[PDB]
RNA sequence: UACAGUGAAACUGCGAAGGCUCAUUAAAUCAGUUAUCGUUUAUUUGAUAGUUCCAUGGUAUAACUGUGGUAAU
């Protein structure tokens, strides 16, 4: 027996205390034996706590096996045996066959997002990932500790990087490293040996604090003034929460209860509860309301908000994926779709979950609406709110687990998801100089991930750049950007000569998929029995099975993001772009003019993304080749991704002309099956693969015109005949329903076409009908622009019949 | 999903954890006995063959050769009724069991 | 069981009473424990 | 996309009778192409042949390879043989709507697109056969 | 320097080769007895095997190794 140390029971009795989180980080070979005697000190210090704790893992277990029969009857041929005798267990079997333990898979770690736990054990932890760490410590309990298992190499890594920077010899990640420095600044973490003793290398001190939430007998004085109807059970059942919970969960009840069309978007983070207090203001939706609900969530994950309006359900007055038929017992509310539900919109509420805007406008058009915005886009959302409803938009951001932690602290962070959308640059009218400057800057990730706190601002500013206004992507991104070997970024900030800071206009990525490099890397990886890392370089090579793109190297854009403050902001993204490809053609510190000044042997540069208007533009200021595509509609914008490259390399001639030749034969044919959605930017997109065989081709790949036996072959002279009928009569479908396709795919391939003709060989190319395509684009005299269409058609039939015959 | 390959000549084998779906996508519906190209699964193996001979999905369960239906189905074994994963390989491995004969253009460390 | 070791940890007015790389963990547990509280920032003056 | 809401065992219908209608009325005469290899390399690309081939003795996508699946299916109706099973899936894929939609209508999804895997194949055998014949 | 004494796991030979509760069957249960050239019979016991034209026979598979799946036999 003998005492451990006056530091590690004492976080623990202040932190069940003043309700906020605790890190252990235990190291060590013996080291499965000593977390029962933690979670013995975190129940004894408060027995009136949440009891589960987490066991999530990797790959494997540590000397157990999960497995309550397989470990007793283990034991029991062990007492058959004879080397142990009838009457015992140590502590970790205690602990395991007393406790209430869910052991949860590292890459199966979505099953538990809404559920509360006492205890977090992250068993390795040579792959901990921020989305995972961001899942577990937000449903960590307000007294709560997690419990981290290292290693003796993670150990010895620790040992290393904890005199001032050092790294370890024998892809690297720094993103660990970059966590053990996390909690050496935080205070709210302490590292302990298998023998309980202590390392003051991060948290040297802690005190008891003296013995003892002013605004929970706030929130229960909130209650009770509610209390003393059926809006108050609902609210004496709601407020589970902070009173500004209340505020919103009461003020969504009085706004949606007797009023019939406002549309109030309430945002809240990870914490706070927005779809608790959505689902506790169905059951008042549904007692003052309408007998029929709208809601918008996507399908199979508003599993929390039915629980939510179950727990409303009962506590008022009750009784291919899932189950989601509605209930009564007394009224109908399902989880819709996209915006099909257009004509079944005789609800009169409707609610919505987190963000596509245009789908968003467009169902919530003549109800009374809601919607909650998560934090875990929502300045246009709310801005296009007020541009057009009698705005009650509010929701809380207090903490619903904790009051604040410094853990928490810890995981905004690690996760960084921390962000200040100011400025702070020289000024506008200096960087607006500095784009027409374009002087780009390196990032060299070491010391990026290196974290000093002017470190952790240029990170802070150049992580909230990249994350703001994104296409929704996470901090598996954020672990792939901070750890891919083959990855950099690119930054132009100021041109003046100002004192230590700076600002960033616009961050880029690239991601290096290539021939050399990437070769060296697979065979590395295929040691270490994992990697896929080709996205660019695998699609391309597939689908228009291209020879040179597979023996040269290649460039992917990963992401490239700037402001959304004006058109000055995109201006400066261009200026970086043609920078990069100015700079690709033409221990450390964190920025580099070197590698500035240095390039690598990449065969193509380039980037894949929806097929997106904006984005189409910037593709045209880009103009590099728009390939071939994918009609696939990704499920959360509807929008299908295609790749537009150059080809920046000695000879990307052959390469580069042919895949474009190729894109423009494919995208008309695959401009009717699924991709029929505007004539605009597709003609444009089928314009630049026109301009990107004219750039990388001259005289090879060059199709002549259609013969006077291949325009016989195609059409008959029974067209000619129709096609005279239609010239000097009228132009239904009894002429022009045959010779449609070979019209169409005659005048986009083969003797000009003006705007109107080739709108009408637009929408014939969309295979699209008379009044749908001319008077919802153009939108004026579609029977004006019909006949004008038709005397092009009219042109067309003496084209044919002047070129044959 | 996880690749443990066999080379049977030298008597060696290995596996990867190989992820990005699209290139395992030429193993859906392709049964037992059939053999497969390194073009659609790999850049890194090509001119390499295999045949494939199921393996364990989750839950552990096998994949008896010759059957049918790539879902769960309970049959009679050495006589009694016990579960197992059908012939045709699907979308819910975790390990798929192959067998090299052919060597390609990039040479292994592991394996050879 | 309170003023008692369920398992070895037995409670006293306020401390814990617990009955239970290698030269690594030697240092780090006896000398190098408080060491790095002078090792933090290493000169960054942000 | 005239009609686009149109049946496809009607279709099979329609084609039925102008089929008959075609076949019997003494004799046709008006011939199709008995495998031109000069048309079929100047109808589909080269490029096309390839991947047609390619998706057929190996594995590629439908998605990927359906820029074939439009014309084809006309030159199966008009100039080989497809029961009218595959026939009424090349029906539905030459009304546009998609192989789910057939097969979630009729079958099965990999049912309907094991049974277009082999109309293709028998298609990739046929140009194989008119492209190795000249 | 092709086997060598203890020897953690398997097969083999054998073992467990004879015991609780509930409704109440009158020479049909049961016993003695004849027969079985009407018949099954390991074991015990006694007897009892004559057809060869122009230096010793092939692989399939455990244990054994090795890569893996599963919360898990």
């Amino acid at each position: 027996k003998k005492a451990i140390d006056s530091r590690i029971p004492s976080l623990i009795r202040n932190g069940v205390q003043t309700k906020q989180r605790s890190i252990f980080v235990i190291v060590g070979d013996r080291a499965r034996n000593q977390l029962p005697n933690l979670h013995y000190l975190m129940m004894s210090a408060d027995l009136k706590m949440n009891k589960s704790v987490l066991w999530a893992y990797k790959k494997k277990l540590l000397g157990f096996t999960s497995h309550r029969k397989k470990r007793e009857n283990k034991i029991k041929k062990e007492i058959k045996r004879g080397t142990r005798e009838v009457n015992e267990m140590d502590p970790f079997e205690s602990f395991i066959s007393n406790q209430n333990i869910r052991y949860v898979y590292y890459k199966e770690s979505e099953k538990i997002l809404g559920n509360t736990y006492g205890m977090c054990i992250l068993q390795d932890f040579e792959a901990l990932t921020p989305n995972l760490l961001a899942r577990t410590i937000e449903t960590v309990e307000g007294g709560g500790i997690v419990v981290i298992l290292l290693k003796s190499m993670s150990s010895l890594k620790q040992l290393y990087t904890m005199t001032m920077d050092v790294h370890a010899r024998y892809v690297v990640a720094r993103f660990n490293e970059r966590f053990i420095l996390s909690l050496g600044s935080n205070p709210n973490c302490l590292v302990v040996d298998d023998e309980l003793n202590v390392l003051p290398l991060s948290g040297a001190k802690n005190v008891k604090p003296l013995p003892p939430d002013e605004l929970p007998p706030k929130q229960l004085e909130l209650q009770e003034l509610k209390e003393s109807d059926v809006q108050p059970a609902g609210s004496l059942v709601s407020l589970s929460k902070t009173v500004n919970q209340a505020h919103a969960i009461l003020s969504f009840i009085d706004a949606i209860s007797e009023k019939t069309v406002a549309l109030t978007a309430g945002r809240g983070r990870g914490k706070s509860a927005a779809l608790g207090i959505s689902i506790a203001a169905a059951v008042s939706h549904g007692y003052s309301n309408i007998f029929v609900t709208s809601p918008s969530p996507e399908n199979l994950k508003t599993l929390f908000e039915f629980i939510f309006k179950g727990f409303d359900a009962l506590g008022y007055q009750e009784h291919f994926n899932k189950a989601i038929v509605r209930v009564d017992i007394k009224q109908y509310i399902v989880p819709q779709d996209h915006q099909v539900l257009g004509q079944a919109e005789l609800v009169v509420i409707d609610e919505a979950a987190a963000i596509i805007v245009k789908n968003l406008l467009g169902p919530y058009l003549v109800f009374m609406a809601s919607t909650i915005n998560g934090y875990e886009l929502s300045l246009k959302l709310i801005q296009q709110l007020r541009n057009q409803q009698l705005r009650e938009i509010s929701l809380d951001e207090p903490i619903r687990y904790a009051p604040g932690d410094p853990i928490e602290k810890w995981l905004n962070k690690l996760l960084c998801l921390d962000v200040t959308l100011i400025k702070n640059p020289r000024f506008a009218t200096r960087g607006t100089p500095h784009p027409s400057q374009c002087n780009l800057f390196v990032v060299n990730r070491d010391t990026l991930f290196s974290y000093h706190p002017v470190s952790e601002n240029f990170l802070e500013k150049m992580m909230a750049l990249y994350v703001s206004s994104h296409y929704k992507n996470s901090p598996n991104d954020l672990q792939l950007m901070s750890d891919a070997p083959a990855h950099k970024l690119f930054v132009l900030l100021p041109p003046i000569d100002p004192k230590d800071g700076g600002r960033i206009p616009d961050p880029l990525c690239v991601i290096q998929i290539a021939l050399e490099g990437e070769i060296s890397k697979e065979s590395v990886r295929n040691s270490l029995s994992r990697g896929q890392r080709a996205g660019g370089d695998l699609i391309p090579w597939l689908i228009s099975q291209q020879f040179q793109d597979e023996e040269f190297a290649s460039l992917s854009g990963a992401r490239i993001v700037r402001i959304a403050t004006n058109p000055e902001y995109a201006s400066m993204g261009y200026g970086s772009r043609a920078i990069e490809l100015l700079r690709d053609y033409f221990l450390l510190l964190k920025l580099s003019e070197q590698p500035p000044h240095y390039l690598h042997y990449l065969g193509v540069s380039y980037g894949l993304t929806q097929s997106l208007h904006k984005f189409w533009k910037n593709n045209s200021f880009v103009p590099v080749y728009l390939r071939q595509t994918a009609n696939d509609l990704t499920g959360e914008h509807t929008c299908v991704m295609l790749n537009v490259l150059e080809g920046r390399e000695s000879n990307w001639l052959v390469e580069f002309a042919k895949d474009f030749r190729k894109r423009f034969l494919s995208l008309l044919s695959y401009d009717f099956h699924k991709f029929t959605a505007v004539q605009a930017l597709s003609v444009i997109e089928s314009s630049k693969k026109a301009q990107d065989l004219s750039d990388d081709e001259k005289h090879d790949n060059k199709e002549l015109t259609r013969t006077h036996l291949d325009d016989i072959f195609s059409p008959f002279d029974l067209k000619r005949l129709d096609s005279y009928s239609n010239n000097l009569l009228d132009y239904h479908v009894i002429g022009d329903m045959i010779p449609m396709l070979a019209l169409l795919y005659f005048g986009d391939k083969m003797s000009s076409v003006q705007s109107a003709i080739l709108l009408a060989i637009g929408l014939q190319r969309k295979n699209i009908d008379t009044i749908a395509k001319e008077l919802n684009l153009p939108s004026n005299q579609t029977i004006a622009m019909f006949a004008k269409i038709m005397r092009k058609m009219s042109q067309y039939f003496r084209q044919l019949l002047s070129q044959s015959i | 999903m996880k690749l443990n390959i066999s080379y049977p000549v030298n008597g060696s084998q290995k596996t990867f954890e190989i992820d990005d779906e699209h290139r395992i996508r030429v193993f859906f519906d392709k049964r037992i006995g059939q053999e497969v190209d390194g073009e659609a699964v790999g850049d890194e193996f090509k001119g390499y063959v295999f045949k494939i001979s199921g393996g364990n999905d989750k839950q552990g369960f096998p994949m008896k050769q010759g059957v049918l239906l790539p879902t769960r189905i309970k049959l009679l074994l050495t006589r009694k009724r016990k579960s197992v994963r059908g012939a045709i390989v699907g979308p819910d491995l975790a390990v798929l069991a192959l067998v090299i004969v052919k060597k390609g253009e990039q040479e292994l460390e592991g394996l050879t | 069981a309170p003023m008692s070791d369920v398992g070895g940890v037995l409670m006293d007015k306020d401390a814990v009473y617990i009955d239970i790389e290698r030269g690594e963990g030697e240092k780090l547990m006896t000398g190098l424990q408080s060491v790095e509280q002078s090792i933090a920032e290493k000169f960054d003056g942000v």
